[PDB]
RNA sequence: AUCAUUUUAAAAAAGCGUAAAAGCUUAAUAUUAGAUAAAUUAAUGUUAAAAAUUAAUUGAUACUUAAAUAAUCAUAGAUGAA
């Protein structure tokens, strides 16, 4: 047809959510079913997606741990942060906005370090 | 027409009973009457409503004037200044926890009951 | 189907202290199942037996 | 005596609707429902095929 | 159902109270500063987690502006003892600026004067082609970061000018 | 802009917003797109 | 397919099923397009009247309903609703089929 | 043995640094100017629907003489049906010794509160008033919103010259008719609308500050941190807030039923936006020793005409290069 | 020409894209969570079964055939709302 001349560019703007991490331990009670599953999908989130949009020492594992009260998704962040999040009452919506609260604030501590945490905007057009 | 709705039917209504009813009285006369004669006009405007089995009712947007008085949305003497304009009340609440203990007996002394 | 358990509900409330009534159930419960084609396709697993044992255990004792 | 009157200004309801919710028990909360399709029957049943459409559509 | 999400910072601590009417609902934010209610009508249910500091949302009622609701509900209370931010930055030849004290000088080939005077914000400096604000208040913060942009802007042409350090860029080829 | 009395949509990308009793189209991708009517 | 080949080999011996199958349908429908399933169809309806005029019926969501009679017989005009007639067309044997109209 | 929900597990909450940790030695109002918060959203969301107030519009009063007095209040009815019935009632009509060959009429009017104005509608906006002044071009067309604001008073004085019968009987009329824009009038003998200035607290539905303590009850809680502000109040915790809306008895669930409901709710937040009181917005100011915002000093008379010398940073006076900090505090 | 295989599913492709290549998206599809599937009519009296029931409607959702109703816009002239 007819060849675009227009270039939008959605590279700056491009915001995904395991980026700040340096590890990750999910943890698994077989008795849990709706804590599970939740669980098995972030651990492939964590390796299944792209290793750009994550840090150089990013690694995620899985353990089954009987002795758990709940599964739990532990997390390590790069300036020192460290949470757990259990899963059999949560869902994968509540666990994501947790993340951009600290990722949202990763930034205002880093830019002021002086470093360029952001992407170039030829990654991504629309 | 203007006569019979101080007696809170309108001028349709009423002829529609007078021919109904046995009276053969004019509309000349009963302007007559309620210039003149009014009392005997009432009486006429009676038998009409009853004859047809006709019931008036005023217009419910009407107030026996001394209740409005009482309720405050009138007054015969001259009016007050009015005050500054009271800041709107909010939907929510809000404030500092320092001045909870102060803002506490404010709420609920006045409004406890 | 809402009425069959409304009937058996009922059974299950009153007991029965003779033998020939108990033969007045199964023979009648026997040829009066509720077919699964009326049932619907989507349903909890196996659930005109539970229907059956409601009568069956209820029964039990006194043939 | 009629004329001390007073009338009033307008006063607006507007109604909510009368159709009211339905809540539900939930009976198949620990349950897991399996379906009782026999494919069999449902290949064997002859439902109509719309030939005169399958002829237009050739060319 | 569309099912709204309604974030709590972990600074703040809640509690929710009902009657023994059951016919009144509501909710209570309480930090060492402030505190903060607000109710749920009969017909809003609800559901809280305190392993994500999340609560949910059903509304029998379907009123869509709930959707707004949110967004004041959840940016008010971050609000409290935390910032918003934004950056700046430009590319060219004949640009520059100078700061002193909330006070940036900005001069890009135009003719007259360009201050720009900050009320309540911080603003530091971390290079020559870049530049932070911060401030409480994210309306404001918008209306204090786009007076910059529109001094220059990017050139459709050149990423020339100034722009926000995230945003969506235009471009067009000019001169092959 | 142009005005258009019969709108119509170019790409897939184009789509409709009105303001009041305004009535136009946008594009995110090639803002000739857009139009009015009028 | 839905299976990895691996297990298929192991279940190759499976598919006479399938073959043994198709031989019964299509054979079956083969030599039953010529016969008339045994089976009465009823269509409850209403009488005719000057009354009853088309746009009438056509809010209502009703038809009517025309028949054209043979030596001898006369005419018949009826009413009924649309979604009977469209049900009459959907079986297989709408060509040729015989359809009842219980007025009364 | 199986899944049972536990009780006391939760870890530590990470804390965040403050801004005066983080930025001491500046603005304290950046951390103090709190975010917006609409407050007509909440009345539309959560449900506060003031009580129907109705007022007085308007009253006839007799005298022993034939002098009867009419009086108005413009900001209870709408402009035209306050302005029918004073056609109606400035001639006699509804006396019924009414000739309207009648050199004198014993019927008087007054009206007040003239400044608010009740226009139902998006009429204030739009609608205008023409004339012409004889001269060519001319045709000098004018808003309601200067009359509704500047001078309301034409107006009404200006409508009622249009439903009066077209005659000479009409300037000896409406020399018989007087507006104030304050709540009274002058006039004594008489009486006056009393207004209303209340404004309905909602505050019983959002504080337990209102109700007392023993009605209440806690059905939950986060810390085991109590303030001591709520002290009285039952602890019923329930088992139930926390379960989501399947785990619990009774879930609502989509259906024909509720959503024929749920069309008809639609149509109800459609069937409202008619409803709706629009206003004039008033005339603006942009001085920027007034705002919280920033702002610019593009030209130099900005400042002289605002005396902005000082907010501006003197060029005697050195700069900041980089502002930098690596290491952040706990 | 429209075959065939591996796949839980994936068109000798319904389209954009390239000097030709590369690259992008739909159809078809999976994991997880949320989540729609509800009401009925007519038949052989009772004996087959580690087992299997026909013809047919209305309605919620998506795809699809499409039409109708209601409001809004669809530029206006020349002494001045006209
Ligand atoms: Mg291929
Ligand atoms: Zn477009």
């Amino acid at each position: 047809g007819k060849k675009r001349r227009v270039q939008v560019f959605t590279g700056s703007m491009l915001q995904p959510l395991y980026r700040y991490l340096l590890s990750a331990k999910i943890g698994v009670n077989p008795l849990d079913l709706h804590g599970q599953n939740i669980a098995k999908q972030i651990f492939l989130k964590c390796k299944q997606a792209r290793p750009k949009y994550l840090q150089n020492d990013f690694n995620a594992t899985l353990v089954q741990d009987n002795e758990a009260p709940a599964s739990y998704f532990h997390a390590k962040f790069v300036n020192g942060y460290e949470q757990k999040w259990y899963l059999h009452k949560s869902t994968e919506e509540e666990i994501n906005r947790n993340l951009k609260y600290f990722n949202y604030q990763i930034e205002m501590e880093r830019n002021l370090q002086g470093h360029d945490d952001e992407y170039e905007d030829e990654e991504t057009q629309l | 027409n203007a006569a019979v709705r101080e007696h809170n039917t309108p001028y349709n209504r009423f002829i529609w009973a007078l021919n109904q009813s046995n009276i053969i009285l004019d509309r000349k006369i009963l302007s007559n009457l309620a210039i003149n004669e009014p009392f005997s006009f009432k009486a006429v405007l009676d038998e009409v409503r009853i004859q047809a089995q006709l019931q008036s009712k005023p217009h419910p947007r009407i107030i026996n004037p001394i209740e409005a008085y009482a309720k405050k949305l009138i007054i015969d003497g001259a009016l007050k200044p009015v005050q500054t304009q009271v800041e709107e009340p909010l939907p929510y609440l809000f404030g500092k926890r320092q001045n909870v203990e102060e803002i506490k007996k404010k709420y609920q002394a006045q409004v406890h009951n | 189907l809402k009425y069959y358990n409304l009937i058996l509900d009922e059974i299950c409330r009153r007991p029965i202290k003779t033998l020939q009534e108990a033969i007045a159930l199964l023979f009648v419960f026997s040829h009066s199942l509720f077919p699964n084609y009326k049932r619907k396709e989507i349903r909890e697993k196996d659930q005109d037996l539970k229907e059956k044992h409601k009568i069956v255990d209820h029964l039990a004792d006194a043939l | 005596s009629t004329y001390p009157k007073v009338e009033l200004q307008m006063v607006r309801e507007i109604k909510e609707p009368q159709e009211e919710i339905q809540l539900v028990d939930n009976v198949n909360k620990n349950v897991e429902l399996v379906n009782y399709k026999d494919f069999v029957h449902a290949f064997l049943k002859d439902k109509k095929i719309n030939e005169e459409f399958n002829s237009q559509i050739v060319q | 159902m569309k099912r709204n999400i309604l974030f709590i910072p972990f600074n703040i601590s809640y509690s929710y109270i009902e009657k023994n009417n059951n016919t009144v609902k509501f909710l209570y934010l309480y930090n060492n500063d402030y505190f903060f209610s607000i109710n749920f009508n009969e017909k809003q249910s609800i559901v809280i987690n305190e392993d994500t500091n999340t609560i949910v949302v059903e509304t029998r009622n379907f009123n869509n502006k709930i959707n707004l609701f949110n967004n004041e509900f959840n940016k008010f209370i971050y609000s409290w003892d935390n910032f918003f931010f934004n950056k700046i930055k430009f590319t060219g030849k004949g640009f520059k600026w100078k700061k002193k004290e909330t006070n940036l000088f900005l001069f890009f080939n135009r003719a007259h004067k360009c201050f720009f005077i900050g009320n309540n914000i911080i603003l530091k400096r971390l290079s020559k082609s870049k530049v932070i604000l911060l401030k409480n208040n994210y309306n404001h913060l918008i209306h204090d970061s786009i007076l910059v942009r529109t001094i220059r802007s990017n050139n459709i042409f050149t990423k020339r000018g100034l722009r926000f350090s995230r945003q969506i860029i235009l471009k067009k080829k000019g001169k092959t | 802009m142009k005005i258009k009395s019969a709108l119509k949509k170019y790409c897939q990308h184009c789509y409709i917003v009105k303001r009041g009793k305004k009535v136009m189209i946008k594009c995110k991708i090639d803002p000739r797109h857009k139009q009015r009517q009028g | 397919t839905i299976v990895g080949s691996q297990f298929d080999a192991q279940t190759e011996h499976v598919n006479k099923l399938a073959l043994d199958l198709a031989n019964k349908k299509y054979r079956k429908m083969a030599l039953d397009q010529a016969v008339l399933r045994k089976e009465k169809v009823v269509v409850p309806a209403e009488f005719r009247t000057e009354k009853d005029s088309l746009i009438s019926l056509k809010k209502e969501l009703r038809s009517p309903v025309y028949i054209k009679g043979h030596t001898g017989i006369p005419d018949v005009d009826l009413i009924a609703d649309n979604r009977q007639v469209f049900s009459i067309r959907r079986r297989l044997q709408f060509q040729n089929q015989s359809f009842y109209f219980k007025v009364g | 043995s199986v899944w049972k929900n536990p009780t006391n597990y939760l870890p530590e909450k990470a804390k965040f640094p403050s801004p005066k940790e983080l930025f001491p030695k500046d603005n304290e109002n950046s951390w103090k100017t709190l975010n917006d918060l609409t407050p007509s959203l909440f009345k539309d969301v959560q449900g506060f629907k003031e009580k129907q107030v109705q007022r007085a519009a308007y009253m006839q009063i007799a005298k022993p003489n034939g002098q009867m007095y009419h009086i108005f209040d413009a900001s209870k009815m709408p402009l035209g049906r306050m302005c029918q019935k004073i056609a109606f009632f400035l001639q006699g009509k509804h006396r019924p010794t009414f000739k309207n060959c009648d050199q004198v009429t014993y019927d008087n009017i007054i009206v007040v509160n003239a400044a608010n104005i009740m226009l139902t509608g998006k009429k204030a906006l739009l609608k205008t008033v023409k004339y012409h002044t004889g001269f060519v071009g001319g045709l000098k067309e004018k808003s309601y919103k200067f009359f509704l604001t500047e001078k309301p008073e034409q107006l009404v004085f200006y409508c009622i010259s249009k439903m009066l019968p077209k005659n000479l009987k009409r300037r000896d009329l409406l020399k018989k008719v007087e507006i104030y824009r304050d709540f009274q009038h002058e006039k004594q003998g008489l009486p006056n609308f009393v207004p209303y200035t209340e404004k309905e607290t909602f505050d019983q539905y959002f504080n337990p500050f209102v109700h007392n303590f023993e009605d209440l009850v806690i059905k939950f809680q986060s810390s085991k941190e109590t303030p001591k502000e709520l002290e009285g109040i039952k602890k019923e915790i329930d088992p139930e807030i926390t379960l989501p809306f399947n785990q619990r008895s009774k879930i609502f669930k989509l259906n024909a039923h509720n959503r024929r409901v749920m069309k008809q709710w639609k149509m109800y937040y459609r069937r409202l936006r008619r409803y709706k009181v629009h206003k004039i917005k008033a005339p603006k100011n942009r001085d920027p020793n007034l705002s919280n915002k920033s702002f610019m000093i593009t030209s130099d008379r900005q400042i002289k005409d605002f005396n902005l010398h000082n907010r501006i940073v003197p060029e005697e006076v050195p700069e900041d290069d980089d502002e930098i900090m690596r290491t952040i505090p706990r």
